[PDB]
């Protein structure tokens, strides 16, 4: 998943 | 009923959640939706996780955001240890102790975005626009597609959300205030607001608007  | 998605796991870890689901007749889907009741997060020893889209949509929906340890402990003790005890407390960006999902699961008669018209404007990365939009809706805001589509009057409070990064223009996000009368802000205003589930205030997030 992408993280922020 | 119980339906889960997982976040930040490995296949082996995922295989364990599946084992869990099998046992307890719990549903397991790849994509978070209206129905999704649980979000299972990879966390460190103390229930701090990374910030991911599911992390946000989880809190935004007032769903159960629980540490992976909820799963392995239930497995290890051949039973289901109610979520209350494993809820995720913070994250690597917004602090290890902010009780985000908690306040959320609780404050569903008062969305941090009551009486807001939000327009996610321009391009975003790692997070499709409609998902950001879905997020803020779950938080009670109402979405607006075009800057010029803002309700006029006083009733409501409009806000323009941008993510400066994904831009390539030099007369782009500095000039929004010319095409409308709303505060401008970075996506961070939304995510940080959603993390803490506390309606942050534009102050620290505003962008420079050329008159
Ligand atoms: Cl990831
Ligand atoms: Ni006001």
């Amino acid at each position: 998943s992408p993280t922020f | 009923r119980m339906s889960m998605v997982v976040s930040g796991l490995t296949p082996e870890e995922f295989m364990l959640v599946y084992k869990f689901a099998r046992k307890h007749h719990i549903t397991l889907t790849n994509l978070i939706t209206e129905e999704t009741t649980h979000v299972v997060m990879k966390t460190d020893a103390e229930f701090v996780c990374e910030r991911t889209l599911k992390y946000f949509l989880g809190i935004a929906g007032g769903k159960w955001v629980v540490s992976y340890f909820w799963v392995t402990q239930s497995i290890k003790e051949r039973k289901m240890l109610n979520e209350h005890d494993f809820e995720v407390r913070g994250d690597v960006v917004n602090g290890r102790n902010h009780q985000g999902p908690k306040r959320a699961r609780e404050s569903q008669d008062r969305k941090i975005f009551r009486g807001l018209e939000i327009c996610c404007y321009g391009p975003f990365t790692n997070m499709p626009t409609d998902q950001l939009e879905w997020m803020v809706q779950l938080c009670g805001a109402s979405v607006v597609k075009e800057l010029s589509s803002f309700t006029l009057g006083t009733g409501v409070h409009p806000i323009v959300v941008v993510q400066p990064d994904a831009w390539t223009e030099d007369n782009g996000f500095h000039a929004i205030g010319q095409m409308c009368e709303a505060p401008v802000v970075t996506r961070e205003w939304v995510l940080t607001s959603v993390a803490l589930y506390q309606c942050q205030e534009l102050d620290t997030y505003l962008i420079p608007q050329i008159p």
